[PDB]
Order: C-alpha cells, then structure tokens, then sequence
C-alpha cells in the first residue's frame, strides 16, 4: 500500500 | 452516559477476562491498586516552566538514556505495594485491560471497564503515559524527564533499541520477549502470528506501508482511527473486532504480538494486556502510539478531527500521580499536548 | 499569463538549447514538425467505448507484447516526413525541450519555450503520450491499444524488460544505451553519474526509498512535486534547479542518465532530451511518470491535489494526432484520466 | 541507508 506493491507479502 | 473509573482503590477484582491461560500464568492477576483510604481529586493542569521533549529510542544522548535507565532502576528498586513502583505501574495496565474495575459508578455494577477495542484506548494510553512519565523524573529529581519513544515508522528506529538488550543488569531487560524476534531485531508491524521470512528492506517497506494503512487509508474518520464508541451500558468489545481502531488493530498489536515471548502461556509479557507493563518497552512503544494520534491529527485530512461527543470528552480514569494523590483524569483534557507539556522530538 | 505554443508549423527554428556537444551530436537538430497545410483545431474529448489499460512491461500477455512490437515497427515503417512517424515523434520532445519554439504567441518572441524544470512537465508529457499512444493504435487498427509502462516502482519491474533487447530485428530495440547498465538490467533510480557496486537486492531497495522520496517525502504539496511556477516572460530553468519537481529532477532524470549511453556525445539516446524520444523505451519510462502522478494523488496525503492557478489550467501545446490533424490541448483537460480514456493496470 |  501507499506507493508500494504487496510489501508485506511474503511469498512476493 | 460516560465510562467513569470508581474509586479503584476501593473497588476492584483479580483480573480475569482476556488471559486464556490463568493456570499457568507468569505474572499475577491480583492487579489491584494500593488502597490507602485517599481522598479522589480533580486534575490540574501542570504548571511546568519547560516541556518535556520524547526522544527517539534510537537517538538518545548520554544523559538521556542514562537518566532513563535510572529512573526505571528506581522504579523497580520500590517495594511493590507503593504505587510508584514498577510492579504498581504493570498492574495499571492489568487492572484497566483485564477486568479489574466494574461501571459500578454508572449505574452498572454488572459490567466490566474495557479501555481497549474502542475510541478511549488513545486517551486512556495517553493519561497513563503521563503519570508514569511524571513519576519517573519525580523519582531521580529530574523535573524535566522525558520517556523515549520507540520510532518503528522509521527505518532507523524499527529495530528494537539495544538500550533494551543485554540482561538482567541492565534495567530496560526483559527476559520475556520473543528470543528469535529480538535477534532479528527488526519489528514486523504487520505480524500476524507468523514469521515473514523476507529480507530486511523489504520488512522496512512493508512496515512504511503499514503505518500509511492506519494512519491515511484505514483511519479515515474519528470512528476508524480512535475506535468505535463505548459508553456505559456496554460490554466489552472482543480483541479483532472490527469497531477497533486502526492503529489499536493494526501496527499497535502487531508490536505487542512480536516482542511477546511464544514459548510462554499467554505469551507474556508483551504478548498479553495483563502482563504486557512489566516490559520496560511496553511504554516506550505506546509512546509512539501516543504520537501516532499527534501525527493523524497533524496530517490536514478531511475527517482527521478530535470526538466532540460528550460521552467520550467526560470519560474518565483514576491514576495515581508522583506525590501518591488519588487523580480523575477526563478525556477531553489530554487532547492539547502544549498543555501537558509535553511533545515529541522530531527526527 | 499562460505558456502557449505557437502554431508549430508556422514559427520554429533548429534546437540549439540544451546539447553541450551539437558539433558531434548523432541525432538531427532540426526538429520542427511537418508542415501538412493543417489548421489547428480545438481538443475533444474521446469517445472510446473502452478505457486503455496501460499494462507493466515486464508482464505483457502476448497480444499486448505483439501489439505494441507491430505498432511501433510499422511507426518505424513510416517515412520521417509523415509526423505520425519514429522520428517524427522522437523530435516533438527535442523541440519542446531544446527551443523549437518560443513565446512569440504570448507577447515574448525573444524568449524560448521549455516543458522541462517546472509545473508544465507532468501535463505536457501525459498529452505528449496520449497521442502517442492513439497514433500507435490507428497504425496497427486496433481501437483499445494501450501502452506498456516501466513499472521500476516494484522489484519485478525494476529490471529493464526484455522486450526492449535484442539486435535492429527487434523493433524495441535501440543501440545507443549504455552497455553496462544493460547487462546490469536493473535500474537505478538514484543514479548520479557513478555506478554503485551494491548487491541485486540492495539496489530494490534504494530504488523503494527513491520512490517513496519523489512521492511522499520531497512531493509534499504541488510545487514541490509537479515543479515551479512558470508563465510567460519566464526565462527557461536550468536542470537541475532547486525548483525542479519531485519526480522529474530524482527517479525521472536517474533513469535518462542511466540509460544512456556515455561513450556517445551527448549521451545519446536517452541522455539527453534532444534524442530521448529515438529510444523506445523513453515513452515507456514516461508512461510510468504518467503513472505517478495518478499515484501521487490515489495516496491521499495533504496536499496531494491538482494545481488550479489559471496560468497552470490555460497553458497549452500543439500536436499532430493519427488523423494528421493539428490539435491544440490545455493542462486543464489532462487531469482526469477517465476523459482521456486511459488507465494503468494495478496489482 | 540503502542508496548507500
Ligand atoms: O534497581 C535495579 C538496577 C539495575 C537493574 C535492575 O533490574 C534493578
Ligand atoms: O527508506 C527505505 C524504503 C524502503 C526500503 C528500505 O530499506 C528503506
Ligand atoms: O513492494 C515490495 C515487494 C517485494 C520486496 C520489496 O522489498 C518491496
Ligand atoms: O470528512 C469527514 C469525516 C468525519 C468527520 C469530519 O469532520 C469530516
Ligand atoms: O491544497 C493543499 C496544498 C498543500 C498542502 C495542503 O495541506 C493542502
Ligand atoms: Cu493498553
Ligand atoms: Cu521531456
């Protein structure tokens, strides 16, 4: 979120 | 009609809702407070010549940090049962969070005080924060201390401050805290229970991201961010709900959940309400919660505005202060920092 | 008063600003559009039964990949002269960025026109793109085509796509880049000149910090992001004034540089304004410039709104469309991106 | 400091 695509997945 | 604290010095019950574990527990649930026959007072507005100024934990001076290790050195070189000591100021949390007081004073003696999972859990923090805070510098006669506070909405300051590593020795120690997650270092705001397992920049994008969720994207109005409203006649409102708050919901249980230590019965310390207090770091996250609500307010958003409902503003708690006065503290008195002379060092 | 192009056709001279080495410059200096008899007409608004979806260049399905290759070679195809052509396009960014044109129109006929280095950069390169692209489809009959975008806002999109590599066989390919950063694949949106000799994954994340600079950090109210003021009288402002918006003097300027190929003269080709546009990947880049401006006001920050000073809303430019006609379009009429009928394809 |  924010400008940032799924950070917070971890199977990115 | 207002959540109003009774005399909690006088009315009070073992903690018991919210700890699923209570056979095994590590810590007590006999959270009450001193009782010492005290007369309530009214709060006053401080009259200090200088406002205190939060450090970030991860950028203290030498005085700084050294004043703050001797303080909470003295905190826990009290005897329990004063109510300044370390031990009293961990029950504060229990007593309010587990069930320890009733809205006797409401008319509903048949229902528990919840300060959590609603729109009073920033004001409630904040008082807490205030008295502890005051108590502290009270007890190393420093008359302009100030807490740290853990900065986790900054690449610099997620990683835990080594101000709380080592051991016992140092006073900021806890043995009780997640040991792998210490060693990682870097706080996850978006913890839900299991490791991520990705690298550290990305960790530090994820967390950025998070703090933009519960301030901007999810705390959109009073309701979304403070929580939803609470007033005497209702019941607790159940962790996870969705009317809590999105920085309660959000990054706020994220910390708590990470640094609690699993191998634990209810994850104390920090993994639980009732024992999360006797983690020194306890506070020094909330006070970065508490700048969380500076930071919202600050950010000029259509629907970023304080509550104006009367049943929030006169809300109020007990707490006891640096002199062992009894103090009622209202929410609607903590909503001007320059009037509780303190702020946040920015940066 | 508000920057106007003239009539391009009619009052354009060899660029001569902006390219420190003209005596062995590899692209033509002589970039004034084609004179077809056309008047200049009003803008339109399309009606495109379908939005364009704008897909991320490093996940194209195979039509869209397809599409774009047999688009851009058959704008390759096309004699220079025509101006719906490769070079034709190419040299309405050398004109409008290195002093085709000045402000005669305006009343100032001894001062030059420059897009760049202020608040008229984001608007004249969306409209400078929306032709472009409506050009590209016409070529190929296809009435929903849509660019690719260079999305080096996320890690899978950092590296340079593949698409753009290869030898002449490839129609997305262009030999004037910098070798080096080619095989390196990944860009740096921090670039100044010197390479960093960093890991794979640490450049992911100066290039996170990049962007999160450009958009939330530097881009705190449209000044700073969308650039200075600039109305007519205006001298041109330099690269690399402290004016400069956000975006177009960090991650815009980083990929330009880095991109380019240093053993040409002036680093052509997309070192330097007056050549950028002979690289297909130069309206890719800018098709994610496109993009954060969309971001830029989708994050809902203070201060995150569309400029509405008249001399902003009433500056306008001139451009052959795929009709071959000549259109006059206004920074008012770019702002929404449901009228122009385009959109980016987001996770 | 990832830029370095
Ligand atoms: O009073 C103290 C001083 C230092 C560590 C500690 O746990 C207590
Ligand atoms: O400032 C930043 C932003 C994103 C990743 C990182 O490692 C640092
Ligand atoms: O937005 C992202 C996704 C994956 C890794 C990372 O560092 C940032
Ligand atoms: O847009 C809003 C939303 C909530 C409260 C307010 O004063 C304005
Ligand atoms: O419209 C604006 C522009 C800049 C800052 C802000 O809070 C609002
Ligand atoms: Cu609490
Ligand atoms: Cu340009």
């Amino acid at each position: 979120d924010g400008v940032f695509t799924t950070p917070c997945d971890p199977e990115y | 009609a207002p959540i109003t604290a009774p005399d909690i010095t006088s009315i009070c019950k073992d903690a018991s809702s919210g700890i699923g574990n209570q056979e095994g527990a590590i810590r007590t649930r006999k959270c009450c407070p001193p009782s010492l026959g005290k007369k309530i007072k009214d709060f006053q507005f401080p009259n200090d010549k200088k406002v205190r100024m939060r450090w970030p934990a991860h950028k203290g001076t030498k005085k700084q940090v050294d004043d703050y290790r001797r303080a909470i050195a003295a905190m826990r070189a009290l005897p329990d049962d004063d109510p300044r000591s370390f031990v009293s100021q961990a029950k504060i949390h229990c007593a309010y969070c587990n069930g320890g007081y009733t809205q006797v004073d409401s008319g509903f003696p048949d229902i528990d005080i919840q300060i959590h999972n609603s729109w009073l859990f920033f004001p409630f923090h904040r008082w807490y924060l205030y008295f502890y805070e005051r108590i502290l510098g009270s007890l190393i006669d420093e008359p302009n201390f100030a807490l740290p506070y853990w900065k986790w909405d900054e690449p610099k300051g997620m990683p835990i401050s080594n101000i709380f590593l080592g051991d016992a020795s140092n006073p900021l120690y806890d043995q009780y805290r997640d040991a792998n997650h210490i060693e990682d270092r870097i706080v996850d705001l978006d913890y839900d229970g299991k490791d991520k397992d990705i690298p550290d920049q990305q960790q530090v994008a994820c967390n950025l991201s998070t703090v933009y969720r519960d301030l901007v994207r999810n705390g959109v109005d009073p309701t979304s961010f403070f929580g939803g409203k609470y007033v005497a006649g209702d019941s607790p409102v159940a962790n996870g709900d969705p009317s809590v708050g999105s920085v309660e919901a959000g990054s706020h249980t994220a910390v708590h959940r990470w640094v609690g230590d699993p191998t634990q019965p209810n994850n104390e310390d920090m993994g639980n309400f009732y024992s999360a207090g006797y983690d020194p770091v306890f506070y020094i996250h909330h006070a970065n919660v508490d700048r969380m609500w500076k930071l919202w307010k600050e950010l000029r958003l259509p629907g970023h505005v304080d509550i104006t409902d009367p049943d929030w503003l006169n809300a109020s708690y007990v707490f006891y202060d640096e002199n062992k006065d009894l103090v009622r503290v209202y929410n609607k008195d903590c909503v001007n920092l320059d009037k509780l002379k303190y702020n946040f060092i920015e940066n």
